[PDB]
RNA sequence: GAUGGGGAAGCUCCGUUUCAAAGGCCUGAUUUUAUGCAGGCCACCAUCGAAAGGGAAUCCGGUUAAGAUUCCGGAACCUGGAUAUGGAUUCUUCACGGUAACGUAACUGAAUGUGGAGACGUCGGCGCGAGCCCUGGGAGGAGUUAUCUUUUCUUCUUAACA
RNA sequence: CUUGUGACGGCCCGUGAAAAUCCACAGGAAGGAAUAGUUUUCAUGCCAGGUCGUACUGAUAACCGCAGCAGGUCUCCAAGG
RNA sequence: UCUAAGGGUCGGGUACGAUCAACUUAGAACUGGUACGGACAAGGGGAAUCUGACUGUCUAAUUAAAACAUAGCAUUGCGAUGGUCAGAAAGUGAUGUUGACGCAAU
């Protein structure tokens, strides 16, 4: 069956984000008038969080956990789907299709998406998908 | 170049701060 | 350095580094085959040259009048 | 068709003209 | 129907003693002094050329800017962007087929 | 039309060097400039750059391989006997 | 071709990284302060050898009895060093856009590693460019003209750099 | 026509230099903002660029052949029929 | 003095016409004191014998050859503590950045 589902990490393998892991929150599997192909809505990380030893107290700490986002439109052919998931409900409804082309609304969902990646990231959630793919 | 380049930019910089600590 | 905008010009023309400004008329025929003057002024700075190109004698003599007094004109 | 361009051409020489300037 | 002259003392036409004929705004004919061309930056992997990177002698690529010299990708002005999609494959699948392949040793020696 | 009877690519070296050893120059440069299946690709891309290496033009991959020709019949008995005692080892 | 070494009675010979304890590099720390002591990094291992190989960067006009890419006038460029202002970026600290190839005025990056350029035969045909050659109209000057010749010759140029 | 260059093709039991030098990438050490900074691979602005050679011939007279010797001596440009 | 063939660029609802520019070949009349690649430039050819296969090389200043070299063929030595060769000696060298499809000697 299809697995191009809207929970669903991937890794990008082309464009200014490649080898970044991003996770599906909206398919489009018969395109748009603006996008005439197979593509996604994803949300990703552009710079992963740093490796977190005893010796840091705190301030490094702090330092070192943060994690700047993106959202990309991206074709099919330009993902590498996983087999791994993440759950998406804190941001499924701030990225969408209206958000885009205004740089407002990217900013302010950057924010909230920056936000949920720093919880899950600082529970101990997901560490395949904030580690780095080292290539 | 780059070795020499960045011991001009540290020494810019060196200079900077040394200014401004006063 | 062409320069396209009167602005860009005037503010050059601030500069301290600039004090001299050099006036030329250059004689044209347009599509209809009728002459005109074409004014260009030059402008020089410690590092580089700038050019300014102005194919009308009445929007020229505002630009002339418009200089800082710190800066003079000279005709070629 | 240059009235156009005059009028901003104006505009321009204005604002850089500032010989007038207010003491208070 | 003008001849030219050599414009240095080398009288020998190596490499680097390459001329062109202008004609001067004086209106004769000079030869003009051309430097060596450029080639262009290769990959490192495939070893084609690099498709945005500017193309200059190695001394020259010290006045450009950082943008004349890069991509804005991973391994921008490095490697191909088909090398670095297949390395970015390579490395998923072979990571991928790591853990199973340790899952699997380690389930056969548990068992037996 | 087939300009030469027998000659063929030997036909550049005119009436020197002996019959007999234009003959073995022939069969030789026959094999040296023919073009061969790629094992990687699957095309008819490879041709030889040097005395032993044969590199094809599509996949851009480059095999060592004999002098002449891109597989000799001493390495292709080699290559099995190899084969061969690598399946005994276990056995 | 020295050194460490090893031969040679010796003048000297071998060898050039060798059976050597073979050195310097940046951050700084300290602000009795000089530069030791805090550190940490690195192991090539003298030097000579091309006015045709490699290689940072300059062109035009004019000028002398005799010099010029060197002088004068104008217009540039590179390297080394100082440095401030504007612009950019940041409260999501270290930029955005494009599906992508990639784009822009910028848009931190030490140690260490990797890659590219430097950096490359000869011949053959084909394509493109520059200069020259040929040629038309027109604006000037000169020549022939018993006859003929809207004719013969000549000027009509644009550098580096952006 | 001369010359530069591009994409190719032929040839080899011949496959046709090295180093200085410059740039990029990977890495994430360290430094960092909010009443403020951080950046001088963006623009503009400031200062300096030492030493030696530099004329002329380069050849039936400037070089070598006892000489102002029909000899020898490397190379660039190349109009019309 | 002619003829013929060999092209480019524009033009067609949803066969051709216009314009422009090349020197290449073939053919036909006519003509002349039968001349015409009109100067320049520019192979003599054939039948055989001896000898060396060929291209190449040498006695600068009396010999360019049938002499030397050559590819081809064959022999010999040598598996590195080695073969061949160098050095007065050496903790020294060449082949050798080499390894029998190689190096060395004929
Ligand atoms: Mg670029
Ligand atoms: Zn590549
Ligand atoms: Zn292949």
């Amino acid at each position: 069956a299809k697995f191009l589902k809207a929970g669903k990490v991937a890794v990008v393998v082309r464009g200014r984000y490649a080898g970044k892991k991003v996770v599906i929150v909206k398919p489009h599997d018969e395109g748009s008038k603006s996008h005439p192909f197979g593509h996604a809505l994803v949300a990703g990380i552009e710079r992963y969080p740093l490796k977190v030893t005893k010796k840091h107290g705190a301030k490094k700490v702090a330092k070192r956990t943060k994690i700047k986002p993106f959202i990309k439109v991206v074709n099919y052919n330009h993902l590498l789907p996983t087999r791994y998931t993440l759950d998406v409900e804190a941001f499924k409804s701030v990225v969408s299709t209206e958000t885009f082309e205004q740089p407002s609304q990217r900013e302010e969902a950057k924010k909230v998406v920056k936000k949920a990646f720093e919880e899950r990231h600082q529970a101990g959630k997901n560490q395949w998908f904030f580690s780095k793919l080292r290539f | 170049m780059r070795a020499k380049w960045r011991k001009k930019r540290t020494r810019r910089l060196k200079r900077k701060r040394r200014k401004v600590r006063a | 350095r062409e320069i396209t905008d009167i602005k860009q010009f005037l503010e050059l023309t601030r500069r301290a580094d600039v004090k001299t400004a050099t006036v030329k008329i250059n004689k044209k025929l347009n599509k209809a085959g009728k002459p005109f003057r074409q004014t260009k002024f030059k402008v020089r700075g410690s590092s580089s040259l700038y050019t300014l190109v102005i194919n009308d004698a009445g929007k020229a003599k505002k630009l002339i009048q418009s200089l800082p007094p710190t800066l003079k004109v000279n005709r070629l | 068709d240059d009235d156009d361009d005059d009028e901003e051409f104006d505009k321009i020489i204005q604002q850089f003209k500032k010989t007038d300037i207010l003491k208070y | 129907a003008q001849r030219v002259t050599f414009r240095r003392r080398n009288p020998y036409n190596t490499r680097s003693n390459k001329i062109k004929v202008v004609k001067t705004p004086g209106g004769i004919l000079r030869a003009q002094h051309v430097k060596k061309l450029a080639t262009r930056p290769k990959c490192g992997d495939c070893g084609s050329a690099l498709q945005g990177i500017s193309t200059l002698r190695p001394r020259q690529y010290a006045t450009v800017s950082k943008t004349h010299k890069t991509v804005s990708r991973a391994y921008g002005g490095s490697r191909c962007a088909n090398c670095v999609k297949e390395r970015i494959i390579r490395a998923f699948l072979i990571e991928e087929q790591k853990i199973v392949k340790k899952v699997v040793k380690e389930q056969t020696e548990a068992a037996k | 039309a087939k300009r030469t009877k027998k000659v063929g690519i030997t036909g550049k070296y005119g009436v020197r060097y002996g019959s007999s050893l234009r003959r073995q120059v022939k069969k030789l440069e026959i094999q040296q400039h023919a073009r061969y299946d790629c094992s990687f690709c699957g095309k008819k891309t490879v041709k030889r750059g040097a005395a032993g290496i044969w590199t094809c033009s599509c996949c851009k991959k480059t095999v060592a391989g004999g002098a002449y020709t891109v597989s000799t019949a001493a390495a292709a008995t080699v290559r099995s006997t190899i084969r061969r005692l690598r399946e005994m080892v276990e056995a």
